[PDB]
């Protein structure tokens, strides 16, 4: 299998809908990230959240194809990244652009303890067709990067405890059961909504390094800290990479 | 359906929600460059062969853009294979190899673009900067590097570290997302055969075939990157492609004129 | 005055020196794009409304560029308001919000530009790259994001962290610095009223008004960003603007034809 | 009021006309900056000086509008920044471009003790009309940045002791009286030349953090060092931000 | 010779190998923009003089591009000399001064480009982005900064830190590498004289001279950067240059019409 | 003479043909570079190697001029740099682009112990005419940079022991005698192939700081380490800069 480029790296994906909650969610998360900086070397990647739904609304009404919508959504994840990095600027943290993440991440993590980037991948107008919604979104881009780097982990920071058998905020809310642990292949065989991109499950199937990804509730202070130490506080997704 | 129901789902569901996915599928379908044809000029099959292959195709491009809007993407070829071999032997991942391959397609676009510069045809990033060139009779064509922009976010193949989405896929996805009328792959064989015509004696020419038929015949990874055939079945706008021999003088011109040279591969 | 005296002052005084300032004011006045019209397409008022608003304006732009050179800037709209609300609640400063808002105007320019791409009309940075498009009958128009480039150097408002110079100001300043002949703001109301027509019952339409009259009537921050009215009184080249309803079919076309639709706001 | 993004930052603006004096002024200033690097975290921003007057001469003769002249002047401040950074390169100091200053300053000041940038703001062809001379120049851009960041200070390094009641090098030189301290509002009510942009006074009126800016003579070694420690060695400009 | 032998040498020898060098010299010779003329507009000699010099040349450029494809490069002039003096006094190396000088040529290109924008003529990086402009009768010209891109990799002169390759060299090398038909240096003297006509009383005009003759006459570093004369003797495509007085109305126009105004300097 | 911008810098040029040997050569070199990071501040610049020969083959067949071939070859050196930097990423090493090397090298070497860049200079379509092969290649660009910076040294890492009197892999292999030491002027007066650009000798003649450049065999572990300590393990090229 490929070498690990940055084996000491921890990648943390912050859901766009967590950022959407504003200061009430962001300020505790920023304080927790602050305390984590001396403990881990962090690549912090932000998702897009509700503003990408709005630009999808407009773009789909205009008839635009999925490759047009992909960079429009990615923009929102970048904006979330700029916001989060600004809150950590006094700790030496800045937002870095995609080409910088791709080619210069090692030097930037040597300069400072953490950087922030967009979790969306730069598929741009080369997004895959099929769905009118861009498939390769924030979870997927963050995993692709974390696995490409051979990072020590990817933790997905959600606005819910983890993955349930139904949308815990949706119409079937009542029968939604929490899943402490699952495999990507099991999730891929299920129909129904998930808190993670369906394409995340696909890229987990071809993964080379990351064995497990934990989805944890960023609205509960301490869960991200526990997850980065491997404590089981959300849903563990086994990727199907086997350990030695 | 309705815009109001779609916007309701967009606000309140995960994008993974099947109900949202279905409502989004009913959206109107805008073609951005409906009158353009995307042409891929093979790296190994054409540009690596130098003048004897490239100069006649330059002439055809110049003649063709008189009546056809052209988006001309370049393949990568042997220097990318060399980089892939070095990097793969080091254990580097597909995402690193993807960036290496892009630089070779860029080189090829630069060489082709310099032969076309006096005819007014620029080298551009992609179709998103082709608007002005494609509106001018004096121009009506652009050249671009055919590699997708995925770089370190390249999805790996099931096995090995060779990027599975290379310049066939890059050009196809551009034709698809810009809603172009036609996708022509310019290679160094007359089209698809039942076996590799270079290494097989009595391979039989196939003028027309569907993706499903190709898979059933063992041709999944033959004259196009196999991911392209799957992309083609998913495509909204480009539901067939044509593969032609760029080494035959006039083959591209005749394909642009609607002649069934080469092989037509259909999504269904 | 004389060039020699101006150059003397330029070398020997602070640029703050009133004598230098006055000599510089006597310099000749070159208009860079004197025949172009700048049009701002509202983000909240037009593009956020989707196809029913945008498609008719696309048609008008395509028809209009046959006889008019157009610089078409986009507003930002509701996604920028959302970003401003998140960032303001975090205590972030106006300079940070300014960068956030620019990304939303960029999105809108990209969407509009993709609808215009097949008509030859590109998305550009600003007026400094419009030279070739505006010389071609086949093109004669460009699309740009309307947000000024101030980013972290945005001057804050007297109160609050909302950037005071947004896309009305960005488009106006472009028309002004390029010496364009006309500035048209395309919104979702027929023009200026004596009160907000959305929240007031019996607001009265105002066909023509000066900035001073607007301020005296309490309309300083009504249908345009208030900083724009001050910029307008300072302007050298664009001394009036026209506000029109982009939701009325043909309103932009008629405004380009010299019809007094909407409201004309004059510097004096 | 807005949070302070980089509360530990010290911003130092070097007048273009100081740089114009060449090695005789620059070498002592470079040695003083060298000794300051272990004491402060510095954003060093350069003004434009005489070359911008020349390009104004040409551009105004050509009739060009104020938005054309603004980036032409900013170029000169950038050149001064490249020169000054080259002199500090052996200390790890480099020039950083405007987008880098805007979005990645925190990581760059984590990598090294100081960076150099252009003091001009990127108003470009969106400079305000009215005067034919670009109003938002080096003092103004440096203050906008320092206040946006919530920096601990902005020190303006001049070729004179500070602000006088008349140009101390001009026709009314004889009646020029030194002002040890003034307010921006008092300066704004006066007509006559200043060593600082008039627009600096305007942006001081809307400032959120910086309470005072000292203008000191960079031709006197030690004054910048003293000013960064709050010693009163030039003209203090009170912005009208009140302390707690 | 043969392609096969050339490729053999290319694979198996150092590029320093005389046998490889000789085989490469037999390669075919493609001219990228064979019909274009490169014009250098002097920084100190023209643009620094402001309107009286620049405005008539703008008119000529606009008239000339009706019948001539033009690549118009700008010199740097007195602000670059000022930067060179500051930096040289600090002990900075030629590579640092090279970047400083480029910014001044960029300023001059921006000023000239803004006077030409309404005529459709853009400011571009160099000849590699001129393809579309030079194919359009409405355009047919571009403006570029004349400084070479060497930056910190500038080769120093034998003595001193002034970059030896400045905007004369930058423009010449562009004409040469794009295989342009003509290179015109627009300065502020009628051409070459036997001595500096500004500081010599009875200097004699030289209508035509070779590089060798210039060197033998002590004119190696006179009206062109001396490195340019050596580049000219090495050139494959541009084997002579013409130096004309841009301050004489119509001189550029007449030079483009084939009139022997000014001085023709020949490689041999 | 000009000041030394980065007097503590060591520049190491890795031959493209060394990289062409793949893992068998690269992995030992990477391990040696790893051990050097705590000892030196390194700018590691890669040459182009065989792929540039291929693109020369194509471009010359197409008739393209030398200014067209120069950036085509430089691309290959950049690719080699990206490969080598990826192997050192876990040590904090990244590839940096030419404008970054030109203007921001000091800050990047403050962030991390080494960076990698392309050894080719950005002559682009302004390459000099005369030969149909771009003259200013990897050795030349690396020397120009090292001397411009006033670096403590430039070490050229070759696939042979150093310079011989004939190509030690060519037709006159049999009479090839090793040269432990030579001057650039002596090499320039000789006809025949060299392992270094002929233009390297020209830029050595105008050099201001670098007095000697050692060409050493990167296929022999330890020679680069010894060379960076000034031990004589390959061919020393005296530039003709005199010591004080
Ligand atoms: N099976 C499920 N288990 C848990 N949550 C689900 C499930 N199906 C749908 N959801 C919904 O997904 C929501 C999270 O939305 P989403 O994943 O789009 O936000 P995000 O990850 O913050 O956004 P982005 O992908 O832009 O970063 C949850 O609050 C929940 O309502
Ligand atoms: N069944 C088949 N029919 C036709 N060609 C086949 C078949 N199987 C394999 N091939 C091979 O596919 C090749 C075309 O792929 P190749 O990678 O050379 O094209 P390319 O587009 O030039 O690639 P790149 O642009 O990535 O260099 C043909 O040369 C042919 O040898
Ligand atoms: N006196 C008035 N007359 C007319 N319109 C008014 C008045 N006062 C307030 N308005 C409001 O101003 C609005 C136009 O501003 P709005 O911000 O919607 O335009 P916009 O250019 O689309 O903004 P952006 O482009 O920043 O989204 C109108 O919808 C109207 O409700
Ligand atoms: N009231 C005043 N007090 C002090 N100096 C003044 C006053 N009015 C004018 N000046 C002049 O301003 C000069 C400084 O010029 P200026 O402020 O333009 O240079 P700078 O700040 O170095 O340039 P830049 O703004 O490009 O950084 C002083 O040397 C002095 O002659
Ligand atoms: N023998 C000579 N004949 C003609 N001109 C000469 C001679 N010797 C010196 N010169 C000088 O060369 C000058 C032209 O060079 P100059 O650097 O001014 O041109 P430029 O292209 O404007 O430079 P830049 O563009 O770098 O500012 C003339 O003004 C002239 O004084
Ligand atoms: N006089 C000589 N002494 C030593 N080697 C020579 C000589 N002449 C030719 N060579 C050849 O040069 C080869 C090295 O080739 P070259 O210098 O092109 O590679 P490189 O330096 O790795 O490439 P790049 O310049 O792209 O970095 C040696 O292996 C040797 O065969
Ligand atoms: O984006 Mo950065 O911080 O040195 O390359
Ligand atoms: O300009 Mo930098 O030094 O890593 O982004
Ligand atoms: O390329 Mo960078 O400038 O690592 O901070
Ligand atoms: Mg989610
Ligand atoms: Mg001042
Ligand atoms: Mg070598």
């Amino acid at each position: 299998r490929p070498i690990r480029l940055l084996p000491w790296l921890q990648v943390v994906k912050i859901g766009g809908r967590v950022m959407d909650r504003g200061a009430d969610a962001i300020l505790p998360l920023v304080e927790e990230l602050r305390k984590l900086l001396p403990e881990h070397r962090l690549l912090i990647l932000t998702g897009a959240g509700v503003r990408a739904r709005h630009v999808f609304s407009v773009g789909l009404d205009l008839g635009l194809p999925v490759g047009s919508l992909a960079p429009l959504a990615a923009s929102e994840a970048g904006q979330n990244g700029h916001i989060l990095a600004a809150m950590l600027a006094s700790e030496g943290v800045s937002y870095v652009e995609h080409p910088t993440v791709a080619d210069q991440l090692a030097i930037h993590l040597s300069a400072t303890r953490a950087v922030v980037g967009s979790a969306f991948p730069p598929y741009h107008h080369h997004e895959f067709p099929g769905s009118r919604i861009p498939p390769h979104r924030a979870d997927t881009g963050a995993f692709l990067l974390a696995d490409a780097f051979g990072a020590a982990g990817l933790t997905i920071v959600e606005n819910v405890d983890g993955i349930y058998t139904a949308d815990p905020n949706g119409p079937d809310r009542g029968q939604a059961r929490f899943l402490p642990e699952t495999s990507a292949t099991d999730l891929a065989k299920s129909e129904g909504p998930l808190p993670v991109d369906r394409a995340l499950l696909d890229v987990m199937a071809t993964a080379r390094h990351i064995e497990r990804v934990q989805v944890v509730n960023g609205l509960v202070p301490g869960r991200l800290t526990a997850a980065l130490r491997g404590e089981h506080v959300g849903t563990l997704i086994r990727t199907g990479v086997r350990p030695a | 359906n309705s815009t109001a129901e779609l916007e309701e789902l967009l606000m309140q569901r995960s994008l993974t929600d099947p109900q949202l996915q279905a409502a989004a599928a009913a959206a109107a379908d805008f073609r951005i460059l409906p009158d353009a044809t995307v042409i891929k000029i093979g790296g190994q099959s054409v540009i690596d062969r130098g003048r004897a292959a490239v100069y006649p195709l330059v002439d055809e491009i110049v003649a063709a853009r008189k009546n056809h809007k052209l988006l001309i993407g370049t393949g990568a070829g042997t220097r990318a294979r060399h980089l892939y071999s070095i990097a793969a032997g080091l254990g580097l991942p597909a995402g690193v190899l993807a960036q290496l391959g892009s630089s070779v397609a860029d080189q090829n676009a630069a060489m082709l673009g310099q032969l076309l510069a006096k005819h007014g045809i620029p080298v551009v990033g992609g179709a998103g900067h082709s608007a002005v060139p494609l509106s001018l009779a004096e121009v009506n064509a652009v050249v671009f590097s055919g590699m997708p922009p995925y770089k370190l976010w390249m999805r790996p193949a099931a096995e090995g570290v060779i990027p599975p989405y290379r310049t066939d896929a890059g050009c196809f996805l551009l034709a698809e997302q810009f809603g172009c009328k036609q996708m022509i792959f310019v290679k160094d064989e007359d089209g698809l055969y039942t076996a590799n015509p270079k290494t097989s004696k009595d391979a039989t020419f196939i003028p027309r075939i569907s993706v499903d038929e190709m898979k059933a015949k063992g041709l999944h990874d033959s004259i196009l990157e196999f991911p392209v055939l799957d992309l083609l079945q998913s495509a909204q706008h480009v539901r067939e492609v044509q593969v032609v021999n760029g080494l035959v003088p006039g083959n591209l011109t005749r394909a642009l004129a609607g002649e069934h040279v080469g092989t037509i591969i259909t999504a269904s």
